[PDB]
């Protein structure tokens, strides 16, 4: 699915942007946007990836 | 292309020096994983050394590996460097650079491993002595006091291969190596067949052909 | 082909002498496996004697028999030898040679040979016919027999018509009395087959090297 | 000291189709180096189980082996007629290698009456000076049986029993009466009498020397 | 501190065509907060880098044959191989990632199983060339035995030696699966010439009694 791949690329880009951020609120907003994009893609795997990214970002940045 | 990591060749150092090992990644997007380092000591367990994140370059070390070790990156060339300062005799080990994932947290792609050996002994050639025989009799050659590894032992220029045992080398107290090569032959052929052991040590450019005879008890 | 182990050298030996048994192996690479001698007392459990390695460098033997036996092998003729000195009455037994392999323990066994240590003297067997009486011919099946009496030592082999008749043959264990053995062997055949067809019992005694063929004949009444 | 292997039970009386279990117990740890052998009456031992769980080539699937440490078990799920034998357990963990005592397996069946036949001494044995009167009792069960010799009605007797047959599981018995030629010729009537569980009256087989 | 992983057993002899089982036990709970249990199994062959076999307890990594299975929970985990082959020999070890930092187990080695066999013992004296240099090495060789456990002792005039002998062991043979061992005793020239009788004593499980191979200095 091309749409799924594009959504995955966008999710990874958002995760990369969040990883190099200093304000945890900005990272939370980016992760919320990524979760919304994953929900729009209708793929459980993308939701799982977003959930894991949230955990990793919250641990490392927070 | 095939996803792989390439590491530099083996390293031989003296105490007090500094070494630098490289790890080059090819076959994937270098900025979507993490680079972990693993150290394996002889006869011990694998030990996680630390990891470096590509996004920001900030490294993380365990407590035991702080101070003397350093991680660095060259993103344009897709390379990771490990730098060791103030070497000791306890740092002789094999180092792997491996790729770590962000979703399942495993190490799925491993490098070949770079061996680092630290010792103050200097290059020296081997000495070959005959373990002489005295319906099946065993004989051989003893290789003593050579540094560093490895040496190659052959019988009759490779003509004899059945029953030949070549034991792994062991480090002596003085810092040099030794080993033994043995072979079993029928007793009736001892006085007819000429047995020669050939020992080759490339770092010292030493090649020795030793003839083994039954001990002249007469 | 099929793995074959064939023993030889057994029989009667007077006490205090020496004994030499041989075992020939065929069907496999004789110079690659360990070789074992095992023995069994009559009516008892097995007992392990010893074994030897391919090049005769290491020999294992039971501690109680370490000083009495000597094992050797010859890969030129595919042969294994056992030698015993000063045998006693306690060594009367049956001996097997077995292969001891790398991945399977004791997979192939020989037939085994009988060793009897006694001071008696060899005596050839006496074979007698056993024909049914006139009143025993009223059944569809009729029994005949051969009686082997007064032989020494064991064993004797009794067959009927050179092994052609294998069904309906009972061979009872021998009884020992006054240093002589006695046994009887019976065969049951359809009444329409005898005396129309010839029935002959063959008795072989290797110890006395005596072979006797005795035809079953109706009683001369 | 030598490792002592104790095997139980010593005797087994089972009917066809049942399941049996034999236990071999060591005096000290022998890891998993135990082999189970089967020996039929009058033949060489045959390897059945090795390394305590593995099955040798050609062995029917109804034989299983298990255990570890100091106890091992050998199990037959469905006993057939041709499984009558003696079974041994052996360890080769440490020299010297010791065998167990062995379990002797026996088969039950329905009771059967014996077939009785009598044979007077042959002419050649009479010529030799002796006289052997033979009594054959074929195909009965169970083994317990009484044999009586009657010379002219009046009560040198050797008794031999065969091993249990592996096809129909019956026992056969040979009774031999040994006498001198003169003693045999001094009497006419000779009777073999069988008393067995299958009947309340003895089976009588009689002959007369004058008769032939 | 760091989670401690203990693996059972240290050496596992198995035969081709059968099943094998390996146990890994942690020092504490490996269940992560989010719900997943991160226990991984790796395999390493001689002379190569480790390769992932199983991830997250029971999942199977891409390319792994179907005969590998994993199970367990809490602090007890198990790996099972239904039908061992010649290519499955190596060192297996577990790892965790649920608590910083990841740790690795000690490793279980798989090897072929065969029957017991006693060693052949030989003894080699020192040559004259070495004696002219001031040192003397005496060698005791044990040939073609199984299993790996054997004990060697050096006796000089019936006095047990300690702290100057070194041993070396080969790998399992590729044709009949046996080992070989070499024990070297090093002496100075004066100490070598102070004594007469030298002996190597071997104790092995497959031998009913210890085997002594001895010689005398200067004799033949
Ligand atoms: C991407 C990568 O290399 C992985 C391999 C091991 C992983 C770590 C394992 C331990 C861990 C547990 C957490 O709950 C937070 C994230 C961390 C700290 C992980 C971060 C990502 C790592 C470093």
């Amino acid at each position: 699915d091309e749409k799924a791949k594009t959504a995955e690329t966008l999710i990874w880009q958002l995760f990369g942007k969040a990883m190099q951020q200093s304000d945890p609120n900005e990272a939370e907003k980016l992760l919320k946007k990524a979760e919304e994009l994953a929900k729009k893609a209708n793929d459980p795997r993308l939701e799982q990836v977003v959930r894991q990214h949230q955990v990793v970002v919250r641990f490392l940045v927070g | 292309g095939q996803i792989q990591l390439v590491q530099s060749g083996p390293e031989l150092k003296k105490p007090g020096e500094t070494v630098k090992i490289s790890c080059k990644a090819s076959g994937y997007a270098f900025t979507n994983y993490g680079v972990n380092w693993v150290k394996e000591a002889p006869g011990k367990e694998l030990k996680w050394m630390g990891w470096i994140n590509i996004y920001t370059g900030e490294p993380t070390y365990v407590d035991d590996f702080k101070g003397r070790f350093a991680f660095s990156l060259e993103t344009s060339a897709s390379t990771a460097y490990l730098e060791i300062n103030n070497l000791k005799n306890e740092d002789t080990a094999t180092y792997f650079c491996t790729r770590g994932d962000y979703v399942n947290w495993y190490f799925d792609v491993w490098g070949a491993g770079t061996t680092v050996t630290v010792s103050s002994a200097s290059t020296k050639g081997p000495s070959v002595f005959p373990l002489a025989p005295s319906g099946t009799a065993a004989l051989g050659c003893l290789v003593k006091d050579y540094f560093p590894e490895p040496v190659t032992v052959s019988w009759n220029s490779g003509a004899l291969t059945s029953g030949v045992h070549t034991f792994p080398a062991v480090l002596q107290s003085s810092g040099l190596y030794s080993l033994s090569s043995v072979v079993t032959v029928p007793s009736s052929s001892l006085g007819t067949q000429t047995y020669i052991c050939n020992v080759n040590h490339k770092p010292s450019n030493t090649k020795v052909d030793k003839k083994v005879e039954p001990k002249s008890c007469d | 082909g099929e793995v074959k182990l064939l023993e030889s050298g057994g029989g009667l030996v007077q006490p205090g002498r020496s004994l030499r048994l041989s075992c020939i192996a065929s069907g496999f690479d004789f110079s690659g496996y360990w070789m074992t001698w095992v023995r069994q007392a009559p009516g008892k459990g097995l007992e392990w004697i010893g074994d030897i390695n391919p090049d005769s460098s290491t020999i294992n033997s039971t501690p109680s028999l370490k000083d009495k036996v000597i094992i050797s092998r010859d890969n030129a003729k595919n042969t294994l030898f056992l030698q015993m000195s000063k045998v006693r009455s306690e060594d009367t037994a049956l001996y097997y040679c077995a292969q001891r392999g790398n991945y399977v323990p004791f997979p192939y066994w020989g037939q085994g040979t009988l060793v009897t240590v006694s001071a008696a003297k060899t005596t050839p067997p006496s074979v007698y016919p056993l024909a049914p009486g006139s009143a025993a011919q009223t059944n569809s099946m009729v029994t005949l027999g051969c009686l082997v009496k007064g032989y020494f030592p064991e064993p004797v082999t009794v067959t009927w018509n050179s092994g052609s008749l294998s069904s309906g043959v009972h061979t009872f264990p021998a009884v020992l009395q006054s240093d002589l053995y006695t046994l009887s062997s019976s065969v049951t055949v359809p009444s329409s087959t005898w005396p129309s067809e010839t029935v002959t019992c063959n008795v072989a005694h290797p110890a006395s090297s005596t072979k006797v063929d005795k035809k079953i004949v109706p009683r001369d009444c | 000291g030598s490792i002592v292997m104790t095997q139980t039970p010593k005797f087994l009386f089972v009917s066809a189709g049942d399941r049996v279990t034999i236990t071999c117990k060591a005096s000290q740890s022998v890891s998993n180096d135990v082999e189970w052998y089967q020996q039929k009456p009058g033949q060489s031992p045959k390897l059945m189980i090795y390394f305590a769980s593995k099955r040798y080539n050609g062995v029917p699937d109804r034989f299983t082996g298990s255990g570890f440490g100091t106890e091992f078990t050998f199990t037959i799920s469905t006993v057939q007629a041709e499984d009558l034998a003696v079974y041994f357990c052996q360890q080769d963990y440490s020299s010297p290698w010791t065998f167990g005592g062995g379990t002797k397996l026996e088969i039950k069946r329905a009771d059967a009456a014996p077939t009785v036949s009598i044979f007077p001494p042959s002419s050649e044995q009479l010529t030799s000076g002796g006289a052997s009167v033979v009594c054959f009792l074929n195909n009965f069960y169970p083994k317990d049986i009484n044999v009586k010799w009657k010379i002219d009605g009046s009560e040198g007797v050797l008794n031999s029993w065969t091993d249990q047959d592996s096809k129909d599981s019956t026992y056969s018995m040979s009774s031999t009466l040994t006498l001198t030629k003169d003693e045999y010729e001094r009497h006419n009537s000779y009777t073999c009498e069988a008393t067995h569980k299958t009947s309340t009256s003895p089976i009588v087989k009689s002959f007369n020397r004058g008769e032939c | 501190g760091d989670v401690v992983m203990t693996q059972i057993p240290l050496s596992l002899p198995v035969s081709l065509g059968e099943q094998a089982s390996i146990s890994c036990r942690s020092s504490q709970s490996l269940i992560h907060s989010n719900g997943n249990t991160y226990l991984h199994w790796y395999l390493q062959k001689p002379g190569q880098s480790p390769k992932l076999l199983m991830y997250k307890v029971s999942n199977r990594f891409y390319g792994v044959p179907d005969r590998f299975s994993g199970s367990g929970s809490g602090t007890d985990f198990t790996l099972k191989i239904s039908r061992v082959e010649a290519e499955d020999l190596g060192i297996y070890f577990c790892s965790q990632s649920s608590h910083v930092p990841p740790t690795f187990g000690g490793g279980t080695k798989l090897e072929i199983k065969r029957t017991v066999a006693a060693p052949s013992v030989f003894i080699f004296p020192p040559s004259d060339e070495q004696l002219k240099s001031g040192t003397a090495s005496v060698v005791c060789l044990l040939n073609n035995f199984y299993p790996r456990e054997a004990k060697v002792q050096w006796k000089v005039d019936n006095a047990l030696q300690s702290g100057n002998s070194q041993e070396s062991v080969t790998e399992q043979d590729s044709k009949d699966s046996t080992y070989s061992l070499s024990s070297t005793l090093t002496l100075s020239k004066a100490d070598y010439e102070k004594h007469k009788v030298y002996a190597c004593e071997v104790t092995h499980q497959g031998l009913s009694s210890p085997v002594t191979k001895s010689f005398n200095r200067g004799e033949c």
